[PDB]
């Protein structure tokens, strides 16, 4: 990107380019279609993030809430998750 | 009504041919 | 501009110091702007006729170097320059050459200031789109912790209770 | 002589071509032999389709260049879906063999997109072939969503959870066999009328 | 069919074997699949594949440990139906060609999981010590991982059923009551055993006549 830009500048400065396509246009169309698909995936990820946060949170307390909630839940699940195996193995 | 049923496979003989 | 690189394949007899079978690997190198290219093929013996048919990409200003090497000993080394090739031109280059082995490899060569920079800018935009894809993946990953896993464990628990009903029924029959 | 014995028909020679394909590494020659074996696979798909199965299973050991022929091999798998159940298991063996070393992502993505959908059969081997879908998915997020679209498992998480998913995917193919009998009965019936509603 | 004693070169064509039944171990799904259990968290941990039992047949040569006969394998139905076939199969070695030194072998290859399908092994003898090839008759076998074999008790009763095929002195009313003995062989299904590391299979290869064998 920026490196290719600087190299292009150095090409238009340190020397004179006499040269003045299909794969480029094809890559452009492919990048466009991929951009559209990534946009659809971005909308899907928007709904997914909407289900993730579930609230506006005012974006001031959003970070702290996202930090606390996940930790609390992750600390909560392991207990029962390790608990069921006891009964299962007991009956078995 | 309908005719005789059509089987999905047929048995080899191997008996009288022996 | 752009110079298209498409190798038909390699048909020849290649031998090595040590005796052994190796998979044919066609190496493609460039002077500047491009990367290291390779082509996978399977022969394994001395004399072979194979077709690559693997499309490759290289920079505008560069010299395509096609060197066949087993996968290990070097079969053949062939140099090709796009300097002789003109704009919007498509042709084929058949290189019959010998170093260790006496070989032959057919590789076709085709072609495709502001336009180049525009193309590079487009590729850069594609790169930004890739970063956006990384952001989307990060979004889907950071979306939620383990949830449905507890639902699977819940299904296992349902199987445990069902097994309890089955064991109770068996106990009833017993 | 090899092509002669291969063309000979005496199906025992075809089974003898297995060791030939195993030791074929000494011969670096063209794909012409594989083309003769392909025509032999067609003529086998005519009469000896049971043997065509066993030959095709062994034919997955080719391991040769020009991967463009592997697409025709996939079409040959779709053609192997024709009748023989042994051909299905053989195509499953070829499915795992192809699952080990891939070639083209997208083509095999759509391929497996149809194949995994056709993998819901309750046949013992069909489940084994259905288990390769997880191994395929290993080689990400975009593919995760694209696969989640056709995903039949709500609680799916990982490979083990995918095993629990397949455990929840348990179905009976007996009524499906009877349904196939109804399909053949429909083939014996009159489909002439295209009218609707 | 007729029984008679006919030597190797005297006997003409190649052997064939019909194979039918087995014995459910009941330790797994009835196809001997995956080793079912309530502990199946470990089955996910052990990655236990569900295998549908199929079969393969090839003969160990002479007990000289060479290789002669052809491996052969059939199609797949439920082995949870216990795969009762009575399906005939054969290979290209005549009785005239068949060396009196020879032995049968079989490998039951199931269909299990990813790159997975099971394998079980067994072997037996072709002809009698009296030179009659399996007495050209019905039988039943048992096999473990190695060094196991077949006996005759209820298989000896089945061998008496093969003596019905072996043409002991017989009459027409005896034949009707041999339909009643189709009812009796139907009643013979009552068999029960629960061994492990080994299995049983019911395999009948009754021919017309008693072979005999010699050199060429």
């Amino acid at each position: 990107l920026s490196t290719q830009v600087n190299a292009m500048t150095n090409v238009f400065n340190i020397l004179s380019s006499q040269t003045n396509d299909c794969c480029n246009i094809l890559i452009n169309r492919l990048k466009s279609e991929y951009d559209d698909a990534i946009k659809e995936r971005d909308t899907y990820a928007q709904f997914l993030s909407k289900l993730e946060s579930q609230n506006k949170e005012i974006s001031e307390s959003n970070k702290e809430k996202q930090y606390s909630h996940n930790l609390s839940e992750k600390e909560n699940l392991k207990k029962e998750e390790e608990r069921l195996l006891d009964q299962l193995l007991r009956l078995e | 009504n309908l005719k005789n049923v059509f089987v999905q496979l047929e048995p080899t003989s191997y008996h009288m041919h022996s | 501009n752009i110079s298209l690189f498409r190798a038909n394949g390699d048909s020849k007899l290649i031998k090595e110091y040590g005796d052994g079978f190796i998979p044919c690997f066609f190496i493609l190198e460039s002077i500047r702007g491009e990367l290291l290219y390779v082509s996978e093929v399977q022969s394994g013996s001395l004399r072979k006729l194979s077709f690559q048919e693997l499309p490759k990409l290289t920079g505008a200003s560069t010299m395509i170097v096609l060197k066949l090497v087993g996968l290990w000993c070097v079969l053949c080394t062939y140099t090709i320059d796009l300097n002789k090739l003109q704009p919007i031109n498509e042709d084929t280059v058949l290189i019959t050459g010998t170093n260790a082995p006496v070989l032959d490899l057919i590789d076709g060569s085709y072609t495709l200031l502001l336009k180049l920079n525009k193309l590079l800018e487009y590729s850069s935009q594609v790169h930004e789109e890739i970063n956006e894809i990384s952001s989307k993946i990060e979004d889907d990953f950071l979306s939620l912790k383990n949830q449905n896993h507890w639902y699977m464990r819940t299904v296992q628990k349902s199987i445990e209770t069902l097994e309890k009903e089955v064991l109770q029924r068996k106990k009833s029959k017993k | 002589y090899v092509k002669m014995a291969l063309l000979q028909n005496r199906e025992r020679t075809n089974d003898i071509i297995l060791s030939h394909l195993i030791t074929y590494l000494n011969d670096k020659d063209p794909a012409l032999r594989v083309s003769l074996i392909q025509t032999i696979s067609g003529i086998s798909i005519l009469l000896g389709t049971v043997t065509l199965e066993q030959y095709i299973l062994p034919l997955l050991i080719q391991t040769i260049t020009d991967s463009e022929e592997l697409v025709v091999i996939s079409v040959l798998q779709s053609l192997k879906s024709l009748f023989k159940t042994g051909l299905i298991r053989k195509k499953y063996y070829i499915d795992i063999s192809k699952t080990t070393s891939p070639l083209l992502l997208h083509p095999n993505n759509w391929i497996r997109q149809f194949t995994l959908m056709i993998i819901i059969e309750i046949i013992n081997k069909l489940s084994k072939a259905e288990v390769y879908c997880i191994l395929y998915p290993i080689i990400v997020e975009f593919n995760f969503k694209s696969m989640i679209s056709c995903c039949k498992q709500p609680v799916s998480r990982s490979v083990y959870n995918l095993l629990c998913s397949w455990s929840v995917r348990a179905s009976k193919s007996l009524f499906w066999k009877k349904i196939i009998t109804n399909h053949v009965d429909s083939f014996g019936n009159n489909r002439i009328e295209f009218i609707t509603k | 069919n007729n029984i008679t004693f006919c030597v190797s070169q005297d006997l003409d064509v190649p052997l064939k074997v019909k194979i039918k039944s087995l014995e459910g171990h009941k330790p797994l799904l009835k196809p001997s699949q995956k080793i079912l259990n309530p502990e199946l968290m470990l089955i996910g941990s052990n990655v236990f594949p569900s295998s549908d039992l199929i079969v393969s047949l090839q003969v160990f040569d002479k007990e000289r440990n060479r290789n002669l006969t052809l491996p052969i394998y059939t199609p797949y139905i439920p082995f949870r139906n216990s795969r009762t076939w009575d399906y005939w199969l054969t290979l290209p070695i005549r009785i005239k060609q068949l060396t009196f030194s020879s032995h049968l072998r079989i490998i039951l290859w199931e269909y299990n999981g990813s790159k997975q399908i099971p394998f079980f092994n067994l072997e037996t003898s072709i002809f009698n010590l009296k030179d009659c090839t399996l007495k050209r008759g019905f039988e039943s076998l048992k096999f473990r991982y190695d060094v196991i074999d077949h006996c005759e008790v209820v298989t000896d009763n089945k061998d008496q059923e093969n003596l019905n095929k072996y043409f002991q002195g017989e009459f027409t009313r005896l034949p009707w009551l041999d339909e009643i003995t189709i009812s009796k062989l139907r009643k013979q299904r009552e068999n029960r055993t629960w061994p492990q590391g080994t299995f049983v299979l019911n395999l009948e290869f009754p021919m017309l006549e008693l072979p005999v064998v010699f050199i060429e």
